[PDB]
């Protein structure tokens, strides 16, 4: 939230002092997550390594 | 045996006899105390020129006392003291001689010659890799990685 | 430590034996608020030719004191003391000895020798870049910015 | 606090020792206003050679005093103060040592650092502009101008 | 403000302490007379080689007075009393000293740098003018005149 540069405001508005907020999930729960993305959301490569003498 | 601080300033008194063991008439304790704060401020300031030596400098914010440890080797004392010799004697109004120059040159030479590192070119990375070399193709090794 | 101002001035009269304990002469106050003035203009001069060096200067009405802290690390205090004693010595009608001359002189050269810094050129902005860089996928740069 | 015409001739007669805060002889304010004279016409011949460097001369005809404020900065008062007492030095048949003319040199050459102008010298005139330049779309001109280009002032 | 012919004789005594409040010398008339004198004469030699600075010169066959007009600016002032001084030493049986030389060769420096010409010489007379001139629908000339 920019005052100055509104072009790249992502939200309504500025996340104040004493704001409420809350967690999901349960005190010590374990599970396995599922997942979802796009195709631009993480890369990965492999780095090739160098031969030896 | 460690070199303790004021050992120093001692053997720079000594030096030039203005106060030794033998000296019927002795030099005030502010005098030592002054001694050596200029050997810290000394050695805070050959912290760029000649480079680092191990001094231990005073931590926290008690001011350096003429009793604690310095933690310099043996070897450099004569460089060290000679150094502060030249730096101090202006304060009781006198002028050097041509010996005591000499000696002081010679010591800090030889203390010069420890510090001494004479750095490597590495290749330009952009400077070709022989053939010879047998370099893998997939893998950048058709050029010197040059720095980073 | 903090290193006050009165600190710089009280260096620079021990030297060449002004007021000193080793002198049993004490300062007289006058001189303290001379010297302290000198080191003021002297570090304001020294905005342009050595370059900027974190000294705090007062504000609005200045009357800097002996008590107020001065911001330099203790390396530039021999420089410092150096530069202000021949800046002052013209006060009391002295000349100064070569050795005098010799440590501000060196003094100053690792000074400077601290804070240097060497530009380095850049590409015209009309010089073409090769093919060999690939400025079709890799850059769109056809010739350098090379200005900044 | 500001630059006063008063306090550079007192840093002048102390820095050689001739009067001070300290002395027990003083010299007669007649003096003083002979060296703001003096200082007012050194700075009034400075504005040729050395060039402007920001004096506040005395507007009018009335007679200047030492209590004006001068605005010159604090970074330039000690070579002024050097290049003044060099001057006067000769009024009480004194001579300048070795080490009082290094200090001078120095904070003149200090001060003439600042105010350098390399003037980075213009094209001919006729110089032709090549066909890079792409003068039949991009800029009208097919040669180098060789003055200022304005909107309406048009020279 | 007006710089009156009064004010460069004192001056000029004044700087080498013949008549001045600080030696506590009262002037003499005839020392007045003199230097008025030298001062109109030098300026009339000065008519030559420096060329004309904006002087004012008494007419009507009168001699000049210390109450006139010298009609010059006060940027000639130091210039002008140097040079005085140097040319009425004599006259006291006086010897310059090298500070007072240097001063007046400053001064005298300025003076010339004030006044310089570099008459930048013009074309020859015959040179013809390029075909890319249009020396007929745009010039009547086809050579350079170079001359008035």
């Amino acid at each position: 939230y920019d005052t100055t540069n509104p072009q790249y405001n992502s939200v309504s508005r500025q996340v104040e002092a004493g704001d409420a907020v809350s967690v999901v999930g349960t005190a010590s729960q374990t599970m396995k997550p599922n997942l979802f993305y796009n195709k631009f959301f993480c890369g990965l490569g492999s780095i090739p390594l160098p031969k030896l003498h | 045996t460690v070199l303790t601080k004021g050992e120093i300033v001692l053997f720079a008194l000594r030096k030039f006899a203005i106060a030794s063991n033998a000296s019927l008439t002795d030099v005030e304790p502010q005098s030592i105390e002054d001694g050596v704060n200029d050997l810290e401020d000394m050695m805070s300031e050959w912290m760029i020129n000649p480079g680092d030596i191990g001094y231990a400098f005073a931590t926290g914010d008690e001011q350096p006392l003429p009793d604690d440890e310095s933690g310099l080797p043996r070897k450099y004392k004569h460089a060290v003291g000679y150094q502060l010799l030249l730096r101090m004697l202006s304060d009781y109004s006198l002028e050097p001689t041509p010996q005591v120059l000499s000696n002081a040159q010679r010591s800090y030479d030889a203390l010069m010659t420890d510090t001494l590192v004479v750095p490597s070119m590495r290749r330009r990375g952009d400077f070709p890799v022989g053939q010879g070399n047998k370099y893998d193709v997939f893998t950048s090794d058709r050029y010197y990685p040059g720095d980073l």
